[PDB]
């Protein structure tokens, strides 16, 4: 009578028996595809293993978050322009990982092998452990930090902006709507392969150059799961490899996924990154080409080669449309600084000279225009001004891709200058390029998001920010800045003042 | 009635000071010029699990901010 | 090297510099209580709360939601990413509910981890201390590995029933509890299998093999009408709530609790048999909180809402309905087992009984909230028919 | 009265619907109003801003007197316009596998859900729906998804190109 | 001040970078293991050894010590402030020990913590779940209550014999184990409180009081033997291994083991209670614990030291024969509480086969391994004579 016990690995050995016949025993979501019911995980757990390896984790994560970290001021010795990032950053994750607990839930529908619903599963618990994971990062600099507003309530003050709408796309909608596979493919095998898991450890980087220790803390934590995310993104594709359907669309949903990925990230974490910050880490143009050609395009996409998957065909545009992206966003984003829930700042000159030298041609375009804007006022209250008015003077319209809900300006982006204008049936249609036209000539119903210009038609802005409340406590001084110094802060009334009244862009071709 | 219950140190710790009966022997095995009255009570009402549970709390964060953090 | 190239903002001394130099003087707002617009279920704002209740990007026009706008992508045909279409329960707010336990993630597999660790200790225990030899060969060999067993098998089935809340589920409030209780039934039916695999090892000659429980449960009588109540809950249902309100509320309160506890609890006991009880302690802890969170859901936030109380009752006493006639016939079949017993082991006064209290306890805490009217002398007579 | 989450058009609704007392009356505005304002076939975009809000409000109305008029084994299996649903069901999944492409197949799904989409049907017969001509729409589709070229694939959408740009 | 007024070495720039201008290239030395002239039990130092073994600062002439000279105060008369003689036993080394389950205090409470806290889901979950129901009264109100209760005031005598230990422990490892040991007892004792305390708040007139089960344990017949047995152990022994050795290599092994499992554990069930079983589990995982410590440190240690194996061995048979007596006489008496069960309850041949399975696995893992003879037909006939 020996000390004796049973491990996860030897209970799992049988978990994929659990499983039984029947009838009905299918999927309950749509999709063109057909799970091999025979499927395996990579990873032998149970319920009381996966909680403990997590539980252990959590220890140190909380741990230093709630002892060394808070003794050391973590949460305040950290550059302004970063503690405003880190408000977008973690809240837009954190609904990429709340979405992500919903779509592998459709995936572990999908999934008729007990052995992968049991995958998808581990990942629905790792995606809520993320979610709330996220949502610590946000809580903690609210209570710890320099400027709580946006980190407090970026659940609803989100909302305003159009920044969010694209998140939405690429880390909300594409996680779950549509066929399972397909929404697969936008989470597991691009979004988190290419994107998430890389950029993961990228902004545990920028923050510690920033000095941010809160997110390498939580977000190095969230990483150790990702292990298990890639594999099951990874098995989709095998569990589907030998249906028949697999050859005629899986490289089609796939270079659909790469597309709608890409298109708002390559944009996004690139100005995240380079202009949310003061230390800069690397050019997001080498980075950016690292992740999605070396690493994914290349080494992640070349293994699933024999289950007859290709290199997305688009992936030439993509890194066409992307030198300059960032860049062409930001000038946008901080135009419309008065619509976010986070302090914007201007590039000072040590920065313009990094982006000149690491972007030749910067300065003439992009540095000048900021320039003129700072003289013109931006950053004082007193002045009158805001970059929208400036875009509005020199006819610079700014659309919104039905699409991918990415902001663009074709009269004045150095990167792509696309537009296609399209009228269906008593509505008008702006797209930015040829993929997410096609996406939406072939599927109209699926994309029908109404944008901030036809949402926010003929009102005034300040209107629109006091009815979202874009407020700080004082119920009077705006949640965005167009700078990220301690006074002079922009109030609700400076920006009534402004008068400034939207206008939906496209009613022009009329 | 089925009221979720339990049972905390305390009201366990309010039966403790019983615990302890006479007999012949029960005295001090070590030499003493003193008399610790054998009524005197403790400050903390605390009994075994729970004495772990708040120092393995306070373990959790000191380990954690050394393992993690501070190695960092 | 021994510091390392790179280079830390917070510990470099020029960077540190550089990063305190543009520090303000004082936090730019007071507030710093995330989540602080939430309206808090208890007295102050709970951690639970903050980190849960508006994760879930709804528009307004889905109860409760503070965003705007339709969805971004949907599924080919126009389905919303998450919509009200998805269930027949309609509410003033889905972000109403809370977890009575106010369980987010860490406080959960906190909790599972401890028992598993301990159940790692207790099993080294016990098979150290040789309490196996006590245990009667026949309720062993057959009870234990071949119905017990089985039943992992219903675990499973109500744990996949969840599979279709956990996507569609209308708040994270809701979302994050649902895919607790499921959870918590996978775990339940991966212990009943730790235990066939733990008996294997002390016992020689017990195959830990599910061949024997799974054709039990596939094609045996005992479990024939309870594996059918449990491939249509799981199946056969579209509407996350029926499924959750109906697995939980009417099937698990019933069946489950009559085989875990008036059965397995009560007789492995009387066969030297104190294994089996110590994982049934866990089912029934998990059992008695998931309880409280489908309490709080279908009752004090939907069958007691201001404005859908009325209808949510309605459709819930209509899902009653429709489930207790499928729950019945797994209990009359289940009543089978009970004549495979040794002789003597109990009668039938005594199982009467142990229904009646299962019975009770389910229009105790479940039938009378949505004031479904139970017979219970009705519904025992009925099952007694085995 | 201007407003994102409440303005004069959504008030207005709110009046409207209060007005309809009969289960017959609401589920037959409901659908009209689905119809009128939901989908790329809308009849116009008047509402673009507030239908998905207001269509919302009106479920509510005609759920809340489905329940009280139906019984128990109706509430399960009919339509709230008395059509038996698994009938409505196999038979629209019936035109849906007949369906000759996804010209036909999208017409199909989308009518669909503008006529039956819940408190109208049952959500069990509903989503079940949803899964079977959600498949044959997608597979349809998905085929040769990039061998229409723009030009053409903007004719046979139907769209009038208002405006191109390209400097490639 | 959002700051704060304190300066800290490790963020702030100017005292900072003074410090790490004082820095050397690389450390002095290559060896980053503190504890390596450790004589590792297993294949590697482990973190339990590390930063247990020679914390004791013991001198040569006390086996194992590192240090050296006399203590440098002692105790008026003379006494060392540990010495070779607190105990009869010998050895070539005293932090020859090891733990197997190598708990350190951060491991120690950690599981009791767990522990700790599921016992309180468990009772939360036990009282909403209405189990009480089935449990018969007078099991309940007689046996969990009076006499289960009783034997509280057992695993506190056993737990207070420890105490001199905690004091006289030569090394580290030992005393370390030692409270270990101790400390589990005491926490069995107030479980069996916390039950009757439980009891107490579902079971309107259950009195948690512990007047009736310390009455029957200061006067009553059931547990005289036992009560007196305790009563020597913890106070009638000075030599902190014959201590630690009796109480569970001997009266533990045999009386404890019997009430706990043979008795308690194996009845409860039959009276529809699984409540008192769930704080046996407890107290045997404890047991068992407890057991492998005791085992390495007397038998693998001592009762086999290179030196002292035939000198150890012949004094452990010496402590077993002393105390097995009064631990058969414990037993006898509790034969009684079987005539006070209701008729049917149980037989003569469950008992004596019950008996005989305490007895062969005392033989089995304790009286063998310093070839104590025991005879396990004469240990439980003189036991069987309590039977009434
Ligand atoms: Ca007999
Ligand atoms: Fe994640």
């Amino acid at each position: 009578r020996a000390p004796t016990s049973v491990n996860a690995q030897e209970v799992h050995r049988w978990l994929q028996s659990f499983n039984w016949d029947f009838k009905n025993n299918r999927t309950k979501y749509a999709t063109k595809y057909k799970m091999a019911n025979e499927t395996k995980e990579q990873f032998k757990l149970i319920a009381k293993e996966y909680a403990r390896m997590e539980a252990v984790k959590d220890e140190r994560q909380f741990g230093s978050l709630q002892d060394a970290l808070t003794r050391l001021n973590a949460g305040v010795r950290v550059h302004p322009k970063w503690n405003e990032t880190m408000k977008v950053v973690s809240n837009f994750l954190e609904v990429g990982e709340y979405n992500a607990i919903a779509a592998t839930g459709m995936l572990w529908d999908s999934a008729q092998a007990a052995e992968q619903k049991n995958g998808y599963l581990a990942q629905v618990l790792d995606e809520i452990r993320h979610t709330h994971q996220c949502a610590y990062v946000n809580y903690y600099f609210a209570k710890n930090g320099q400027d709580p507003a946006g980190h407090n309530d970026a659940r609803r003050t989100r909302t305003i902006g159009p920044l969010w709408k694209g998140m939405k796309r690429v880390f909300s909608d594409g996680f779950i709507s549509g066929d399972a596979v397909e929404c697969s493919l936008n989470l597991q095998l691009v979004g988190e392969a290419c994107f998430t898991n890389p950029l993961i450890v990228a902004v545990t980087e920028w923050a510690a150059a920033n000095g941010d220790e809160i997110t390498p803390t939580v977000f190095l934590s969230i990483e150790t799961d990702e292990l298990r995310h890639m594999a099951n993104g990874y098995q989709t594709v095998v569990s589907i490899a030998n249906d028949p359907a697999s050859a005629k669309y899986l490289n089609t949903d796939l270079n659909n996924a790469f597309w709608t990925q890409q298109k708002y990230f390559t944009p996004v974490l690139g100005m995240l990154f380079e202009y949310g910050s003061k230390f800069k880490v690397e050019p997001w143009v080498k980075t950016w080409d690292r992740w999605v050609y070396e690493d994914w395009g290349g080494i992640w996409i070349g293994r699933l080669g024999k289950y007859g998957v290709e290199s997305p065909r688009s992936l030439k545009d993509a890194k066409q449309d992307a030198y300059w992206a960032h860049h062409d966003l930001y000038l946008l984003a901080y135009a419309l600084w008065p619509t976010g829930f986070f302090r914007l700042a201007l590039p000072d000159q040590e920065e313009m000279e990094w982006f000149e030298a690491n972007y030749p041609g910067w300065y003439d375009h992009y540095g000048k225009i900021y320039e003129e804007w700072r003289a013109r006022g931006c950053e004082d209250p007193s002045s009158g001004f805001i970059p929208l008015m400036w875009f509005i003077e020199n006819n610079h319209p700014i659309y919104i891709d039905r699409v991918s809900q990415v902001p663009f300006c074709p009269s004045l982006a150095k990167g792509a200058s696309t537009l296609r204008v399209h009228e269906y049936n008593g509505e008008m249609h702006t797209f930015s390029d040829q993929w997410g036209e096609r996406m939406w000539l072939a599927e109209p119903e699926r994309y029908e998001c109404q944008n901030i210009f036809e949402q926010y038609e003929g009102r005034e802005l300040s209107e629109v920010i006091a009815e979202l409340h874009g407020l700080r406590s004082d119920g009077k001084t705006l949640i965005a800045q167009p700078h990220v110094r301690g006074d002079k802060l922009w109030t609700l009334d400076d920006i009534k003042r402004l008068n400034c009244v939207f206008k939906n862009p496209v009613k022009a071709f009329n | 009635n089925r009221a979720p219950t339990s049972v905390n140190a305390q009201e366990v710790h309010r039966w403790l000071q019983s615990f302890n009966w006479d007999f012949k022997n029960n005295r001090t095995k070590y030499a003493t010029k003193y008399k610790m009255a054998n009524e005197t009570k403790e400050q903390f009402k605390l009994i075994a699990k729970e004495y772990a549970r708040m120092e393995a709390v306070k373990d959790e964060r000191q380990f954690g901010s050394l393992q993690d953090a501070l190695t960092r | 090297s021994m510091l390392g190239e790179r280079r830390r903002g917070l510990t470099d001394p020029e960077m540190a510099a550089v990063i305190l130099k543009a520090l303000p003087e004082a936090p730019l707002d007071g507030n710093n209580k995330m989540g602080y617009f939430v309206t808090p279920r208890w007295k102050r704002l709970t951690e639970y709360e903050a980190l849960t209740v508006y994760a879930q990007p709804n528009a307004d026009w889905i109860a409760g939601g503070l965003d705007w706008g339709d969805w971004t992508q949907k599924f080919h045909g126009g389905r919303p990413s998450w919509g009200n279409e998805t269930t027949e329960l309609r509410t003033v707010d889905w972000f109403k509910h809370r977890d009575p336990l106010r369980r987010w993630h860490a406080p959960y597999v906190k909790d599972k981890a401890e028992e598993w660790r301990y159940t790692d200790r207790f099993l080294q225990g016990y098979s150290a201390d040789g309490q196996i030899r006590a245990m009667n060969p026949t309720w062993r060999d057959e009870f234990i590995n071949r119905y017990w067993g089985a039943f992992l098998f219903n675990e499973y089935g109500l744990f996949n029933a969840h599979s279709q809340g956990a996507r569609e589920a209308l708040s994270d409030v809701t979302r994050v509890s649902l895919a607790f209780w499921g959870f918590d039934k996978i775990d339940i039916a991966q212990m009943i299998q730790l235990e066939r695999g733990f008996l294997a090892k002390i016992v020689p000659g017990f195959d830990e093999s599910t061949a024997v429980p799974k054709a039990e449960w596939t094609n045996g009588e005992v479990y024939k009408s309870a594996r059918l109540a449990v491939e249509g809950l799981w199946q056969e249902v579209f509407d996350w709530n029926e499924s959750a309100f109906s697995v939980h509320a009417v099937y698990d309160a019933l069946f489950g609790q009559f085989v875990r506890r008036e059965f397995f609890q009560r007789l492995a006991p009387r066969f030297g048999d104190n294994l089996t009880p110590f994982f049934i302690n866990q089912a029934q802890t998990y059992f008695q909180i998931a309880k409280q969170g489908v309490q709080d859901l279908y009752y004090n936030c939907l069958g007691d809402d201001p404005e859908f109380s009325d209808y949510n009752r309605t459709v819930m006493r209509n899902w009653t309905g429709k489930w207790l006639e499928p729950t019945i016939a797994a209990l009359r079949d289940f009543m089978g087992l009970f004549a495979k017993l040794p002789a003597g082991t109990t009668d039938k006064e005594e199982i009467t009984a142990s229904l009646y209290r299962v019975v009770d306890d389910w229009i105790e805490d479940y039938a009378s909230r949505i004031d479904f009217k139970a017979d219970r002398d009705q519904i025992v007579k009925a099952v007694l028919a085995g | 009265k201007l407003g994102i989450h409440s303005n004069d058009t959504r008030d207005a609704w709110v009046n409207k619907i209060a007005q309809l007392n009969t289960l017959e009356k609401a589920a037959e505005m409901l659908k009209q109003f689905r119809m009128d304002h939901t989908t790329p076939f809308r009849n116009s975009y008047e509402l673009d801003n507030d239908y998905l809000w207001i269509e919302a409000k009106l479920e509510e109305k005609v759920a809340v007197l489905k329940a009280r008029a139906f019984n128990e084994v109706d509430f399960r299996h009919k339509t709230a316009f008395g059509e038996d649903a698994k009938s409505v069901l196999d038979g629209t999944v019936a035109k849906m596998n007949a369906a000759k492409d996804k010209w036909e197949a999208e017409k199909i799904h989308i009518g669909f859900r503008q006529a039956y989409k819940p408190p109208i049907m049952p959500v069990n017969y509903f989503l079940d729906g949803e899964r079977q001509l959600g498949t044959r729409l997608m597979e349809l589709r998905n085929l040769n998804y990039y061998d229409t070229p723009l030009e053409e694939l903007r004719k046979q959408r139907g769209v009038r190109v208002v405006h191109l740009q390209s400097p490639h």
